[PDB]
């Protein structure tokens, strides 16, 4: 019923899957042996009482999948299911994609499948991944491209880390993002922009923690993954499945890159002080300060905002809230979408992990909202790239790997094309 | 690929030319008293 | 003073390998995922280990 | 992923002897060949470096060549001389003679089929052979000549494997052989036409670092040596242990080599304190970034100032957290930025491995594809020109199957090399 | 309650000045103690 | 019942914070004096 | 049920 | 927030010994490092001297500077040596030879460049420093040039933020030096438009109060140094505790300085009790205000009933009330009007922090910008023109380079600071 | 609903905010610890805790510091409680220019979020001192932020003007000077608070051998209390903010506003006094009330407003008018002939644990415009002027960017001050 398959490519995705997981079985109370029916979605049941997740674990490098053989989840994770090869693709696109990433892909495409045969109502898939690596890039497009042309017109979900506008941990980062650029607006329905920037200064701010890191960053993709999923699972007022929110974010099949925003996102310290109230939490979303992506969104108009309420909060609160938000010039939207708001309500609240820096809340908000102001990223991404190739940076590793020279100027051509179709999109008819 | 094996398995799920390729989604076949 | 005598062998900075904080050599993922787990509960094991001790968990 | 080593040369065997002293202590294997680490990390990816045997003997995977067996004999008695394995012990009985012609033709040539079985050996024994990894000095003749012999067979015979190369590199204010700028040119061209990445080390850096920040009185071979092989440690350490943000050679060399003939990179370490400032130095990212660029830090003697960063890499090793590790280092990129090329935005790389070195909290070895190593090319080429001109010292070379015109060619690749560095300088 | 959690004396400053009050010595006393060092080094120049 | 888990929750994250003080208190005092035994040894050595 | 009574001691 | 200490030439490397001495002890801080301190004060505002460390010690933002290893030898062999940092301890082979041309030119010049790398090491340390202290003595060779130096390159990379200088100063009596005119006449025009605020530190008064107000047989320099950095402690006693009436050094010199070059304060403290008068007399607002603006007490021998005050403030240290701090320091400004400068209404500040010192009930530090300055600027004035009339000892600087127009420069600004010092004294 | 957000800004408004909340938990019964008569100034928690509507805001953190260490730490909420990093060292440019600019975005953050938590936000009530760095540049600032973001919202200022005789700072007349332009254009009602008036009546009407900011504080607290009570709590007479604004100031440029609070007695003379409605407002209306040392004889009245509180009845307060009208000591102008508000409420001052006033059961807080206000001006500007003529400090203030053309405007705007209220207490 309701299911959900996770593909975590890559170090990213694998560091991504991992937070989601241990907060997929804190939620749903998976616990080691000898320690609802809403755990059909992430869960498959053995007959014998036992529960193994619906994730693919996938990566060219021993390292990250054989340190999570070796930790405690090896007992939850089915000993297959979770892939790991033997050279990874060291920030190479081509090698990720035509050399190494074709000889796991049938493998992985098998697996894939032998998981989808176990459910019925499959909603779709959901690719964690940072394009800003080789195994992330080439082999996350790989395996797109397949899931694609096999499961048709399912809905796909990619939550993908772009590299943030200042902070890039490799110099090859905006090659591999341009690279992958075109997979992800091709054979990719929804896109979830989940820079590191904007994550790091958001934990700054609000938890009040000086030293945010990749585990803190992982527990709240995984926080926003589990607010955006909740509705299905959970029993709520206004419930969203994965194609309810597919329809109302995206207008057009080229503009589906879309920002998120997590509220309130507060440490124990101010969580009994503070009032958090559903207006006041959703004039916090919408800040330009409580985002997820780092692109300011008065540099633009919203195409689609999607809300994900869960908690006890009214639909009157929730209403009140998006007429507040209307009223205040401060928050544009663009003039063909009048009603530009699609919202949903669920009855669970968060679930915190224990030790993570997150404070429980009665009430939390997600955002999924498709925005104008979005093309900051992907200028920055090719204002970049052009510098890097006008004199052939880097372009030997990747032509030694079996691809075309031509490869960088398609890219570029399409992401030219993605951004004069984003500043059309905003145009005043 | 896999490992030590001999050769791969020819697995069922998918292959590279889209025509034989297995889809996921088969779409397939009073009176009244008184 | 092991510890001291590994430090005079390195040219530079040595702390005390016996001290806690270095003993511990456990990862990000092992840290913050898994706090309270033992060297018992890993996947590889010395030979002596009595398989009775041992936890006979094999799923969640 | 394993890493096969060979070290060729007196210098080259000892610094490859004092890097697998660095392995075997972080690994924790005695020279007995048992393991006695307390963690579960250092099993692992024990197969890296080393390979088990029926009683559970960890044996290097590495290949000593040397012309003189003195050095064999010195290795072998050394503490950790009882681990490698007997047959890997290559050795002739005329050494070279800081003849390159001699290390690379005719004393060489008879036994490099030799240590070509062993390095077979090794490789074919590796599950996924990740690279190769030689140590020796461009200065010597068996080091430069083998070292550069040896790298041409591997890459006959691997073309798409990493063949990482340490060289040490001399220098003027170190010259003790007259012959250095000669090995180091015939030796540069081979490195740049066989090497994936070719990591220079200055003699004069080595003591200077003991001079100042180490504040050691009488440093010696055995601390230079082992200084290089925490770096050696260093820039492999994530091969062998996970990390919140992992890397290997590959990567490296992905990430430093924006042009093909661009691989002799830079090479540091960090931190470094002195016995007296023991207590007074605080590990955190702040003051590793501070000391990152440092030329007091910096361990080849060229000054980073006269050259622009092509690329920059760094192998953080131990527990921190990411955000400062991006931004605190993200600052020298803000903040220096004439000394970064302009036309390639963040020109510095990071990788997380969270094992330390031991006796270290913290710590980051530093790679880098500095225009300043143009530098050094050029005050060898000077030298090699000048002497050359005379006709100097070159009967030696030519009565053992060499000619006039290869010393020109290896010349003119030189000058190639530094214009090559120049022009994107 | 206010009167015995808000007591002046209770309050951190009035602590901390009582504290450095009360400790034994000023640095006016080993001012002095210089004159009575010099005292005890003319003495030992006499028995020397 | 919620008001009633955050004062849990919050008397959890206190003990986890003393917690992390002494951990931290105790890895600094190891620090202390390891460095001490140091400076003590490597003066010994210098004598030797 | 050793197993879960040792889990329930800890 | 952070003040950051540096010390020139051996006066002001003793001087400032003792002050960290002095710190340590009233923030608990032992030799080694560690914190044994009594109260959470102490901890609260540490970070204004000291930088913490890994293994938990606490060192102190000095920089120790000197042309002469001995100074460096024997300030790491005292009581509190090992506290400092070892490599902010710079020093050269060869000193400066009570010279200010080879401390300010050639000898000082070859060192000031790791001078500036551990200043900025230091300063960068600091999360938004309140500014820079330097303890020197005008007299010296490189106390004086190269303290001053120091003063004129940190102006130009850190223009906004206070630059204290604690010089000391001689007296003819006190002369120990045939150069002092020199070297003060030198090191003046360059204090002046470097800057902002300078304390000045006379021997001839210390020696004063050891002999009459403290009562003390044979002070020596462990009690001179001792009395300097009471007040360098009290100064900055507000940034480094709370208070009634807070304040800072860069809130002390815009109240104390109404024009840009009247930067010369002079040293004062109080209370200062001999043994056996300590249990005569009571402490109070009252007495503190007797003893402070008695001219035995303030030491700089330059006496203030020979001047008026320009400005005054007073820093008070204990538990005190302000309603007593207020009206002590009216009443003095009401019954002396003939010595403070009418145009100027309220002529003292006053400030309260409500930390007393060691064992002392309270206690004040008082910060004087008088005319009487104006003394010693002449006097040092006419001694710099008899030598230089002669060109005696004047051949050493022309030939470590300094130039003749230089020593007509440091004239005409020391003759024209004294003519703006009378002429706002005598201005109706 | 009747809500009321109080901003403190500098040390002297946040002292003043400690002794006005800790007074208001008393009073309304609500705990140090944080556990609807409350809603006036403080926000209900799901939890039950409640949260104070203020807001701190000082460029440097002692006295933030302070707040958070003392007893109501648990109170105040983590944000709200906003310090800077170096203060404005009694400048006027740098609070309002320089640094001022680099906290105010953030404060009107707080501001707004404190307003959007707030829905019957009748207005604010600013506590600062006028004649230091901080409250008077961030005073301004705030102030004009508000006025040109909250519209025609009601704006109190508490403020503590430079006294007559009694100062604590020398560029305390330039500060009062400067931001009397900004408490003249952007502040509906400014309340005048110099510190002289208040130690004086501490010493004689309580009988306090050492009068301190501890007590002056708990008698602003005292009055703002008083003040605040007939929204807090029902009366006979409420009399809310914009009910009492309109009938104090007449003119939009006339609205500084004396105060004065009555009976203060000691516990010893509280049980030998009938202290009566009468007596009380003979006392308060008397030169031995007012906390403003200005003399009301000395000019004449334009609207007084008095706000009892205790057991008062208004048959009482209508004799206590009728009596005073009378009296030849106190004049009116001829255009005022009503010249009274009066409000009463039944609940009586609490006096707190350890304080100096006694427990009474009746009270009167006097706020009224007079006349006679003009001569604390007219000493203030005669301050500047000395001041001004010789250019002392200006160098300070105009090196913050600020023109040598904003203390002449500001010159201009107190003489316009003086010309105004002589014109308007001119007969007919
Ligand atoms: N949020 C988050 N991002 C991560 C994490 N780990 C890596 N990343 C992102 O991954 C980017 C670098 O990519 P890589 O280091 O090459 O990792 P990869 O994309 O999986 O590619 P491979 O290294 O070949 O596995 C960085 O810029 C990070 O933003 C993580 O744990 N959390
Ligand atoms: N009523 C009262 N007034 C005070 C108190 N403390 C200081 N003041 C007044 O504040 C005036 C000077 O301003 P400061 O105390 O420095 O306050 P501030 O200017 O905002 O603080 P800074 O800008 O950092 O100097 C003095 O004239 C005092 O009258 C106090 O505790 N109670
Ligand atoms: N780092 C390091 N360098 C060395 C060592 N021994 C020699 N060298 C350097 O190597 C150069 C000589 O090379 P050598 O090893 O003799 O070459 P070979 O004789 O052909 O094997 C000299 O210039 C030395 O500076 C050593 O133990 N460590
Ligand atoms: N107060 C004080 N003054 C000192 C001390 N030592 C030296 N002086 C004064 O400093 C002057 C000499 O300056 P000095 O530091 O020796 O200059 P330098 O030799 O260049 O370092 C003399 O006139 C002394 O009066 C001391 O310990 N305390
Ligand atoms: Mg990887
Ligand atoms: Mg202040």
């Amino acid at each position: 019923m309701r299911e959900a398959i996770c593909i975590h490519i890559g170090q990213a995705g694998c560091q991504v899957g991992n937070a989601c997981w241990e907060l997929f079985c804190l939620e749903h109370g998976i616990q080691p042996d000898g320690s609802d029916d809403a755990f059909n979605t992430f869960f498959s049941e053995t007959g014998a009482g036992k529960h193994v997740p619906r994730c693919l674990f996938l990566d060219l490098e021993p390292t990250v999948v054989d340190e999570v053989r070796t930790g405690t989840y090896r007992q939850l994770f089915n000993p297959e299911q979770l892939v790991s090869g033997k050279e990874d693709a060291a920030n190479n696109y081509a090698r990720g994609h035509y050399t190494i990433g074709k000889e796991i892909v049938d493998l992985a495409l098998d697996r894939i499948r032998k998981l989808a045969d176990n459910c019925t109502g499959l909603q779709g898939f959901m690719v964690f991944h940072a394009v800003g690596g080789g195994t992330g890039s080439g082999l996350g497009a790989l395996l797109l491209e397949r899931l694609s042309v096999d499961y048709g017109k399912k809905s796909k979900l990619g939550y993908t880390v772009y590299p943030s506008p200042q902070v890039s941990t490799a110099v090859v980062e905006p090659y591999n993002c341009v690279l992958s650029t075109h997979s992800l607006l091709e054979h990719t329905d929804v896109a979830t922009m989940l820079d590191n920037e904007a994550i790091y200064d958001l934990t700054r701010r609000s938890l009040d923690i000086e030293r945010p890191s990749y585990t803190n960053v992982n527990r709240l993709i995984g926080q926003v993954v589990s607010s955006l999923t909740a509705s299905l699972r959970f029993d709520g007022a206004l419930n969203v499945d994965l194609t309810e929110f597919q329809t109302n974010l995206v207008p057009y099949p080229r503009i589906h890159f879309v920002l998120t925003s997590y509220a309130p996102v507060v440490s124990a310290e101010k969580a009994y002080h503070e009032q958090l109230s559903v207006a006041d939490i959703t004039n916090s979303v919408f800040e330009p300060a409580g985002m997820l992506t780092k692109c300011d969104p008065r540099h633009g108009k919203y195409m689609s905002c999607c809300l994900m309420y869960r908690g006890d909060v009214v639909p009157k609160d929730v209403n009140a809230a998006i007429a507040t938000i209307k009223t205040k010039r401060t928050i544009q939207f663009v003039d063909w979408c009048p009603t530009g708001f699609k919202c949903g309500i669920n009855y669970q609240p968060p679930t915190v992990v224990p030790g993570g820096d997150l404070a429980k809340v009665q009430r939390a908000v997600c955002m999924i909202a498709n925005s104008t102001a979005i093309a900051e990223v992907f200028a920055r991404i090719d204002h970049k790239f052009d510098l890097m190739y006008s004199k052939r940076a880097f372009v030997h590793w990747y032509v030694g790997e079996g691809m075309e020279e031509g490869e960088f100027s398609e890219a570029r051509e399409d992401l030219a094309a993605l951004e004069k179709d984003y500043e059309e999109v905003g145009a005043e008819s | 690929a896999y490992g030590g094996l001999f050769q791969d398995p020819p697995y069922l799920s998918s292959d590279l030319d889209p025509k034989k390729t297995d889809p996921y989604d088969k779409r397939d076949a009073r009176v009244p008293p008184g | 003073k092991a510890d001291v005598a590994i430090s005079m062998k390195i040219p530079y900075l040595t702390m005390a390998v016996s001290s806690d904080r270095l003993k511990d050599k456990a990862t990000v993922y092992r840290k913050d995922f898994m706090k309270d787990a033992t060297q018992a509960e890993y996947r590889s094991l010395t030979y002596k280990t009595n398989l009775e001790d041992l936890n006979p968990s094999y799923a969640y | 992923r394993e890493i096969v080593s060979c070290q060729a040369g007196q210098c080259g065997n000892q610094i490859g002897s004092k890097f697998w002293e660095v392995i075997s202590d972080e690994h924790g294997v005695d020279p007995t060949g048992t393991y006695q680490g307390d963690s579960d990390l250092q099993l692992e990816r024990i197969n890296v470096y080393f390979d088990e045997s029926s009683g559970g003997r960890y044996v290097p995977r590495a290949v000593l060549m040397d012309l003189e067996p003195g050095t064999m004999d010195s290795v072998r008695a050394g503490p950790y001389g009882q681990l490698f394995r007997p047959d890997n012990f290559i050795f002739g009985q005329s050494g070279a003679g800081n003849n390159w012609a001699k290390g690379h033709y005719t004393e060489g040539a008879e036994l490099i089929d030799s240590v070509l079985d062993v390095c077979r050996k090794e490789a074919e024994s590796c599950d996924c052979l990740q690279g190769f990894q030689l140590s020796h000095s461009l200065g010597g003749g068996t080091g430069s000549g083998m070292g550069t012999l040896l790298i041409s067979k591997l890459r006959e015979e691997y073309p798409d494997r990493i063949m990482m190369t340490f060289s040490v590199i001399p220098s003027p204010r170190v010259s003790d052989t007259v012959v250095e700028p000669y090995n180091t040119t015939l030796s540069v061209h081979q490195l740049v036409e066989n090497s994936d990445e070719s990591m220079c080390i200055d003699n004069e850096a080595l003591y200077d670092i003991c001079f100042r920040t180490l504040k050691l009185t009488t440093p010696t071979f055995g601390d230079l040596n082992h200084l290089v092989a925490a770096v050696m440690s260093g820039v492999t350490c994530c091969l062998r242990f996970p990390g919140q943000l992992n890397s290997d050679l590959r990567k490296l060399a992905v990430n430093l080599v924006p042009f093909p003939r661009l691989h002799f990179f830079m090479m540091g370490f960090a931190p470094l304190t002195s016995r007296g400032s023991q207590q007074y130095r605080g590990l955190s990212v702040a003051e590793l970034t501070q000391q990152m660029f440092d030329a007091k830090n910096m361990m080849q003697a060229a000054d980073p100032r006269h050259g622009r960063y092509l690329t920059a890499s760094a192998l953080f090793r131990g527990r921190m957290s990411t955000k400062e590790v991006d931004e605190q280092m993200l600052n020298v990129q803000n903040k220096n930025s004439s000394y970064f090329i302009e036309w390639i935005p963040n020109n510095i790389k990071s990788s997380i491995c969270d094992i330390p070195p031991k006796g270290l909290k913290m710590s980051v070895t530093f790679i880098g594809n500095n225009t300043c190593i143009q530098e050094m090319f050029r005050r060898v080429g000077e030298q090699f020109t000048g002497m050359f001109r005379r006709k100097a010292f070159l009967h030696w070379y030519t009565g053992e199957g060499m000619d006039e015109m290869e010393f020109t060619e290896a010349e003119s690749n030189m000058n190639d090399l530094v214009s090559e560095y120049q022009q994107y300088q | 309650r206010y009167s015995e959690e808000g007591k002046q004396e209770n309050l951190p400053k009035y602590r901390t000045q009582d504290v450095f009050e009360q400790k034994g010595q000023s640095f006016l006393q080993k001012l002095y103690d210089s004159n009575a060092r010099q005292e005890e080094k003319n003495r030992e120049y006499r028995l020397e | 019942r919620n008001a009633s888990m955050i004062k849990t929750q919050l008397h959890e994250r206190y003990v986890e914070r003393v917690r992390r003080l002494e951990r931290h208190q105790q890895e600094q005092d190891a620090m202390s004096r390891h460095i001490e035994r140091l400076q003590m040894e490597e003066k010994a050595e210098k004598l030797r | 049920r050793e197993l879960m009574r040792l889990s329930a001691a800890k």
